[PDB]
């Protein structure tokens, strides 16, 4: 025989373990998964229109005063290379951990290991890649505002998260730290070369529409 | 077949809805409805008891 | 005092221990990582939407000068095809704002609303409500619409399809998007990559159909 | 009434606490911190409950 | 002994190891926690009859 | 007719637990520090009763 | 002795320890949820036997 509150227990452990096993999906993955397909996809369109500005201005007006157009130009070029650093530097880190990552599984979609947690942390933080990208990020950022110093580039920023629960996290901690599943961290490292395309065809369109 | 046995059906209903709905079968989010519901009327009623 | 059974003993720790997994969700660096990807993918889209606007104005002031007779139809067709997806871009775009108006208003802490990692609201909203299946049914009659309106190419990005069946499950699109397990800024992260990828699809299919002449 | 109708009403309010968290209802949000509640205080009620001293037969 | 406590104990083990392969998101989790589910159920029908 | 052992114990303890539970689902202040706290102890007092024996 | 006992009360102690790291969020909370539910299993299906 069993008190009544065995008889609750009993029955209602069995309901709490299908709450939490309804509560917890494989579709946080999925979803990064999908996020960085979509963000790549949206790079290539983004530097689609920046290839197509750059041919824009190469026979609307610099075929008129070229005397005017050779700054604006060199300086867009300029802005193109010190992006394409960050974008070097996010593409070597991408393979290298797609390459630990585990070969691709053709059952869900992308690599194997996409929710250990700990490759990336073992690979961005321990060894200080993520550091290193962070101050790539941070003086490309500050390269490109030097061209302008008028527009704002709300897109190329490694500024640390606001502090909750007391504790205080770094944006190395934040994007490829600790319960940071691997796909979460490709995801990452497609959204800096987002960031990165965003900033230089904003910093493009602006140095073009000086003239 | 006292009050008894409809506490335990009446989890056998809930605990295959919720066997339906993590498997995602089709009809499985009706039967946790009507088994909790019938679940939390037998415990009300089971409180009026010595 | 009171005896009981080893079998019951560990049924109450267990019982102790789901309860405090009730309380487990998503982790806040996880949810930090879903409101960057949708502010990165909105802007994305606005450049998108840029580069679209700029094909239009090229062509209707380039290419449609010399031969109006034969860019009238061709610039007509492509605007249709403009017009198909705003069909799903507004739809997004309500889902969206009845997601943050059921989101509890814009926490300063953070960037985003308040009860961001719900895992209720969308659930609910979208599934037990059935706009997600709505949704689909928006997002499949679009890409057909935009297929047959040229069917020489690949619009890969928009397809609202069912993840394949890993682990003897079949999760449904709506399911694997908005439904359980799925916190209220992930659903809102899945509102802006589906307005994402209808921008690429209308941008793709803009660029081919201009490519025509 | 009694004590065990305290236990059995809990069990009530824990079962609709979980169906409106289960199947997404509109409440569903804080009914299960008012499960919570409940069942923290069903915890504290068995606490005083197991504190009682069974008879012991020692005098046999 | 092997009775019909035996199922009721290694149904939870089936079910736990179930939640615990969904929750560090490996493959079977859900297909673990159907068959401790569907085992668990007809223990709560079976019981019924006593 | 009432003595207070170490199980007693372990029911207040998950009593903070639960409440600190309460507190992090509603969104209240304290939420994390009774979760911590309480199931440390809890941790700790099941530890215990694993020196003892139960007749 | 050592009895049966005392293994659900150090799998308890396990179990809930994992948990506490599951829930706050600390280093490996991923992991020893892991850990600590494979323990429960094991003692579900350890007492199968009895």
């Amino acid at each position: 025989k069993e008190t009544p509150r065995q008889r609750m227990i009993g029955i209602l452990y069995l309901v709490l373990l299908g709450l939490v096993a309804l509560n917890v999906s494989d579709s946080i993955l999925d979803a990064f998964k999908n996020l960085g397909n979509s963000l790549n996809t949206s790079t290539q369109n983004t530097q689609a229109g920046i290839d197509n500005m750059f041919l824009a201005f190469r026979e609307t007006k610099l075929k008129e005063n070229p005397e005017r157009a050779q700054p604006i130009l060199q300086k867009a070029e300029q802005a193109q290379a010190l992006v394409q650093q960050l974008t070097s530097k996010v593409g070597e880190l991408t393979t290298l951990l797609e390459g630990e990552g585990g070969g691709l599984d053709e059952e869900t979609g992308d690599v194997k290991y996409r929710s250990s947690t700990d490759i990336s942390a073992r690979l961005m933080i321990n060894e200080g890649r993520a550091k290193e990208l962070r101050e790539v990020i941070t003086k490309t950022k500050a390269e490109l505002l030097t061209l302008t110093n008028n527009e704002i580039n709300l897109t190329l920023e490694a500024e640390d998260p606001a502090p909750r629960g007391g504790i205080k996290k770094t944006w190395e901690q934040a994007n490829f730290g600790d319960g940071i599943p691997l796909t979460a961290a490709i995801t990452a490292l497609e959204k800096i070369n987002a960031d990165a395309k965003n900033a230089e065809s904003a910093v493009v369109k602006h140095i073009f529409g000086k003239m | 077949f006292g009050i008894n046995t409809l506490i335990n059906w009446g989890a056998t209903v809930v605990i295959i809805g919720l066997m339906f709905k993590i498997l995602h079968l089709k009809g499985g989010e009706w039967m946790i409805g009507v088994g909790l519901a019938v679940e939390a009327l037998l415990f009300f009623i089971m409180g009026f008891m010595q």
